[PDB]
């Protein structure tokens, strides 16, 4: 239903490329449709950060995007900013249950 | 017998005719016979008994005709299998016992 | 200028009556003809979806929240209510009101996808006490 | 804004085993279903364009686009395209899709660069802004536009392909999953697109569909197509 | 030869499986009925501008009719879910009506 | 066996007499847990209405209808009016309008007025209408300046197709544009009543549904699984056991269908799981007797069932869990032909006396008494 | 088969009356006739004969037609080959995604035969043992 | 609503005529099958020996 | 036989189900059965003498 495998943390050295990913089953992400990534600063609402497997909403900058292809979805972040130290979540639309499954989260830590 | 899969065709035709008659009787249940619906529950849940009665009488006479047809084919095939079994018993007595 | 105000008390015992109200701050965006949902997040855990409503009806529920409690929308007063009646011990969490996406006019469409775009501040409720 | 363009003669191509969608919402599995519905005839002549000519909508249209990037950004549906009757407009604007049923008033050659599709949008009666229908010459997009009385059904599929660029609509099979079910009560007899390009027309035919263990169609046979298929 | 006086709007409602002012509230005909129902205009005997208050019918019932069943009551029917509490108000009616 | 053979003496053998069937024990109904009520005051009572040729839609959606309050203000189509109160669907389409006394039967699924020319009621109509006669209350001559009637056009329209153009149309031998001639007329005239508009309330009920939002006034009960129950899932009546399907339903799918034209699975309206529609167990009944000349003791074969799906506890079957009106027997044995009750299984092999099936035969032998 | 068994449709089959009983009698006669056919073909002997434990018959090798005791079916290699080449579709058992035998839910059941496969194999074994050890004399 | 009421009647009668024809052809085919089996047996046992 | 030369009966005979499929399979079986009968009676020699 979910099968969402996501790394818990990744090195967040500033000015350096960080690639994160979540992989599910072949019913929600493998249909190449409706996977969202959310950014959650601590004690702050988790705003919609990127949608449509790569499509960027209003206000979200460049060099910071998604590269989903098939069962695995991934974000590339070239040039990490000090305001990007947050927790990143996935969300995918499955057809068997539509349980709106979320990921465990990738808490980036700067150093 | 191993090299030819159609060697046992005389028995497989009996099995396929029985299963095919039953499957024809099942697909025949999914038919309307001129009524507005093949589902009895829909006619009882949408129509009053002076009109639901003639609709279900149409369906019930369809199922009566289907069952009578199935039993007529089963009697004809049972006569054929009886003739084949009488031939098999005659061959058993005259080929195996002598 | 899209803001979502949330209201609801924060401390009950198990088997108690509570309700969360979500109001629109006044923006025409995310006001009336949008899909809606609630998100529950335990402290120390990640996000997980609980509630969603599509136009007038068509409500989808989490497996934990399948028959657990219902949801309602008063469209005219811009009120998005999630009832909280007799909660189990695992519902001590922060709750977020959220609009999905999609303006729609005058009819009842059929879309096969979902979103969450704008989020409320988040209200904490405690039930394990 | 009206802008002048160059008219070209059409081309024609093969359809192969392509253009089969889900006819109903009932989930059948591991069966062979015989259906009598609108389908694209197998091995038919699909009209192939490279301009934006005004084409008829003969009771359901299969549409396909093979391209490298986002070039064909939407469609236009209606009977007459002036401010007399209502019409449907679908625009895939970069990060969203905008679907409007209005009265409208178009130019002669609508296209996307900027927005010069029309001039007025008086009396808007349906609007829908959402996730863009377009996804991922390697890209192939399939759509089926079926106008039933009351509903406009769009069926879609997206496929990365690696074939020869001319005359090679690829063979194989891919069922077209349902995309959107618009509740629009308008007449549609003619359509146009916004700027490869393939248009085929649906016909009421009898198909045999193979439903596997996951409920996905993996084979379709047309009895009308060939005696063996019959 | 059961006889009674109805209104002209529901002449044809003396039949099984019917809903109406006299069909589902006061008189019911059986489904296995064999016979005939006869109706005639009584303006040579009962042409009145006001109502004839010896021939009335009920507009409401509490339980469904039986074929060939009499039902005489002076009770006040409650139509809504709110209790009537004796005095008739909104969605609470005295069921008896007249021409 | 005696009543089947039409005899007071029964010969020795096995006789197929009746069919074993299982009663539904719980009579359950499953509706979505809605607490709303239909505001019928807006439905029955209003003061301004749209025209006979261009009427509108005051759609009462997601509002639980009750039809016992119908006669506080008839003709009914599709469903007879005694049983609209148990149907379930998603939306109610309102299709109300005004009429004339010579138009009381022309706006119909069958029978011929301006509605056939400018805005039409479908022939495939699955709703129920209300015939309100309002001359004695709204006493006036002209109903409205927007209420007009005509006789013909050059072409009829589809149901819910709107074309209210005020122009001369042609059914003759020449086109006419503001020109009178042979079948060049403009018959659109307004109403002028004599002793007063009349009004019809229409509630059209849809098909081809999503999961249902509106139901009847029947109170839903609890869901009972793994037992033969009499169920009702949003108007779908039947009898069977309700096990979990393990089927891959898409979220917009509400019913699964088998080979025949019936429903194999249904989505539960409240907890949203998928339940198999499996009818509860049955089989033929075979009565094994040695003959009434010999004895009245019989053994009963319930064909093709397990010994757990059959009445075994004969002392508790007066509560009627089965369609079998009686229940007898002492010894219970499982055979591939079915569950055999009444015969004691022995390990000694004898010649076959009364055949049962799968190598098992029955006989009336000495064990010392007869059994 | 005619009515949905959750309904009063069965109250109108009494208007036809003697028709369903006529099918049940006819199908019972067919079933008893099939059991009689199997009994006439295979029960040609009143005694179950056995081969001697030393299977030497002057150089004639009968191991492919005599039953194999090392297998639980107690059948010959030829008989074990014959039962594997027939895709059998009976449902003569108590045991209850769906297959073709979901037609049982429409009232169409299959009765198991009186003689099982093992008893027919034992009749065949007795006939083979008789015709090997005794000729036509048995 | 009266036409297909009568057409259902006449189709049902003609379909029953076809069912009667097919049933009697099956019975006659079984009879000819028995006669042809007897003829083949007579050919094998009278002509070939 | 049932509807005719050009009478539109696809809305009529399709309401009764797969019944003429049963007639067609039955008559085809009868035809194959007589060809098998002639084959069994006369073709009993491996060579033409």
């Amino acid at each position: 239903q979910s099968a969402l495998t996501q790394p818990p943390s990744v090195s967040g050295a500033p000015g350096q490329r960080v690639a994160i990913s979540c992989t599910g089953s072949s019913a929600n992400i493998g249909t190449a449709d409706d996977v969202h990534w959310y950014q959650q600063l601590p004690r702050t609402a988790p705003k919609l950060l990127i949608y449509g497997n790569n499509n960027r909403p209003s206000g979200v900058p460049d060099r910071f995007s998604g590269s989903q292809s098939g069962t695995s979805a991934s974000l590339v972040i070239t040039g990490l900013q000090p305001e990007d130290e947050a927790d990143y979540f996935c969300q995918s639309y499955d057809s068997s249950l539509s349980g709106y499954v979320f990921g465990t989260g990738t808490k980036v830590t700067v150093l | 017998l191993s090299s030819t899969p159609s060697a046992l065709g005389k028995l497989q035709d009996v099995v396929n005719h029985n299963a095919q008659a039953l499957n024809t009787l099942v697909k025949q249940l999914s038919s309307k016979f001129g009524a507005i619906s093949s589902v009895l529950n829909d006619i009882f849940s949408r129509l009053d008994p002076p009109e639901a009665e003639v609709q279900i009488d149409r369906l019930i006479t369809g199922r009566l005709q289907s069952l009578q047809t199935y039993v007529t084919q089963q009697l004809i095939r049972a006569a054929e299998i009886r003739a084949s079994a009488n031939l098999a018993a005659t061959k058993m007595s005259e080929c195996v016992l002598g | 200028q899209v803001q979502l105000q949330e209201s609801g008390p924060g401390l009950v015992k198990p088997s108690e009556t509570l309700s969360l109200t979500c109001t629109v701050s006044g923006g025409s965006i995310s006001s009336r003809s949008y899909y809606w949902g609630w998100i529950r997040q335990p402290p120390g855990k990640g996000l997980e979806w609980i509630g969603s409503i599509y136009y007038s009806g068509s409500t989808y529920y989490n497996p934990s929240l399948k028959s657990r409690v219902t949801i309602s929308v008063d469209t005219s007063k811009n009120q998005f209510s999630l009832k909280m009646n007799s909660m189990t011990a695992a519902d001590t969490a922060v709750y977020y009101c959220a609009r999905l996406r999609g303006d729609e006019i005058y009819y009842e469409s059929s879309g096969y996808y979902s979103y969450f775009d704008y989020w409320g501040q988040g209200t904490l409720v405690t039930v394990s006490s | 804004n009206l802008t002048t363009r160059t008219q070209l003669p059409p081309a024609y191509t093969n359809s192969f085993t392509r253009g089969v969608y889900y006819p109903d919402k009932v989930f059948r599995s591991s069966v062979l279903h015989s259906t009598q519905d609108l389908f694209l005839p197998f091995f038919s002549n699909v009209t192939w364009f490279h301009d934006n000519p005004v084409l008829p909508f003969n009771d359901g249209v299969y549409f396909a686009s093979i391209e490298k990037s986002n070039i064909i950004r939407g469609w236009i549906f209606g009977t007459t395209l002036d401010s007399k009757t209502q019409s449907l407009l679908i625009v895939n604007n970069a990060t969203n899709v905008v679907i409007k049923v209005c009265e409208f008033q178009f130019c002669n050659d609508p296209f996307l660069d900027e927005f010069r599709v029309y001039s007025s949008a008086n009396n808007c009666t349906f609007e829908y802004v959402s996730q863009p229908f377009l996804m991922d010459f390697k890209n192939l997009r399939e759509f089926v536009f079926k106008n039933i009385d009351g509903y406009f059904k769009i069926y879609s599929k997206h496929t990365p392909i690696l074939v020869r660029e001319p005359e090679d609509l690829p063979q194989g099979f891919s069922a077209l999953e349902p995309l959107v079910d618009l509740p629009i009560g308008i007449n549609i007899t003619r359509f146009q697109t916004l700027l490869a390009y393939y248009v085929g027309y649906l016909q009421p035919r009898t198909f045999l569909l193979k439903y596997n263990e996951n409920g996905t169609i993996t084979d379709a046979v047309d009895c009308a197509l060939d005696p063996l298929s019959e | 030869a059961d006889s009674f006086v109805i209104r002209g709007d529901e002449v044809r409602q003396i039949a099984p499986g019917q809903t109406g002012n006299i069909a589902d509230y006061n008189y019911k005909l059986p489904d296995d009925f064999t016979g005939c129902v006869i109706a005639w205009n009584s303006n040579k005997l009962d042409s009145k501008v006001s109502g004839n208050y010896n021939y009335l019918y009920r507009l409401f019932r509490k339980s469904n009719l039986k074929p060939f069943e009499r039902d005489i009551s002076t009770e006040i029917y409650q139509a809504g879910n709110k209790p009537c509490n004796g005095v008739a108000g909104f969605n609470c009616y005295f069921p008896l009506r007249s021409y | 066996t005696k009543c089947t053979l039409k005899s007071f003496t029964v010969e020795k053998g096995i006789y197929q007499t009746s069919n074993f069937r299982v009663q539904p024990t719980e009579s359950i109904v499953r509706f979505p847990n809605i607490t709303n009520l239909c505001p019928f005051d807006e439905v029955f009572n209003a003061t301004r209405f749209a025209s006979v040729y261009a009427w509108n839609r005051k759609r009462i959606s997601n509002c639980v209808a009750d039809y016992s309050v119908l006669y506080n203000l008839f003709k009914c189509y599709g469903v007879s009016p005694t049983k609209l109160n148990d149907l379930c669907f998603t939306n109610v389409y309102a299709d109300s309008f005004v009429i004339r006394g010579d138009e009381v039967r022309q706006i119909a699924p069958g029978q011929g007025n301006i509605a056939d020319y400018n805005y039409k009621l479908p022939d495939d109509f699955t709703g129920c209408v209300i015939a309100w006669n309002s001359n004695k209350l709204d006493s006036k001559v002209s109903g409205n300046y927007n209420y007009l009637y005509r006789l013909f056009r050059k072409s009829n329209l589809k149901p819910f197709e709107r074309d209210i153009s005020t122009e001369i149309y042609q059914a003759g031998n020449k086109p006419c544009n503001g020109v009178a001639g042979f079948n060049c007329y403009f018959p659109l005239r307004s109403y002028s009543f004599r002793p007063q508009p009349y009004r019809v309330v229409v509630l059209s009920f849809e098909l081809l549904h999503a999961p249902a939002t509106v139901c009847g006034p029947k109170k839903s009960t609890n869901l009972v699984k793994n037992k033969c129950v009499n169920f009702n899932f949003n108007g779908l009546k039947g009898t069977g056991v309700l096990t979990e399907s393990n089927k891959k339903f898409l979220p917009f799918q509400q019913f699964g269908r088998d080979i025949a034209d019936t429903t194999d699975a249904v989505r539960d309206p409240q907890t949203l799981e998928i339940l198999d529609i499996t009818p509860c167990s049955f089989g033929g009944v075979s009565v094994i007797t040695p003959g009434t000349n010999t004895s009245n003791q019989v053994a009963v074969l319930y064909q093709g069932v397990n010994c757990t799906e059959v009445p075994v506890a004969i002392h508790a079957d007066q509560l009627t869990p089965t369609w079998r009106v009686y229940s007898t027997g002492s010894n219970v044995f499982q055979t591939r032909a079915g569950c055999l009750i009444g015969a004691e299984y022995v390990n000694n092999s004898y010649e076959c006396d009364i055949p049962i099936g799968a190598g098992i035969c029955a006989s009336y032998q000495t064990q010392a008494s007869q059994s | 088969y005619i009515c949905g068994d959750s309904t009063e449709c069965s109250n109108l089959l009494l208007q036809y009356g003697s028709f369903c009983t006529q099918l049940k009698r006819a199908l019972t006669g067919i079933a008893v006739e099939q059991d009689k056919n199997t009994q006439e073909v295979f029960a040609q002997v009143k005694q179950i004969y056995k081969t001697p434990p030393i299977k030497y018959f002057g150089g004639f090798n009968f191991s492919q037609i005599l039953p194999d005791p090392s297998k639980p079916s107690k059948r010959s290699p030829i008989e074990d080959l014959l039962f594997n080449k027939v895709t059998l579709a009976d449902a003569g058992f108590i045991k209850q995604r769906d297959l073709i035998c979901a037609q049982k839910f429409k009232g169409l059941t299959v009765l198991p035969p009186l003689l099982t496969d093992e008893m027919i194999a034992q009749y065949t074994s007795a006939l083979l043992a008789g015709t090997i050890t005794s000729g036509w004399t048995f």
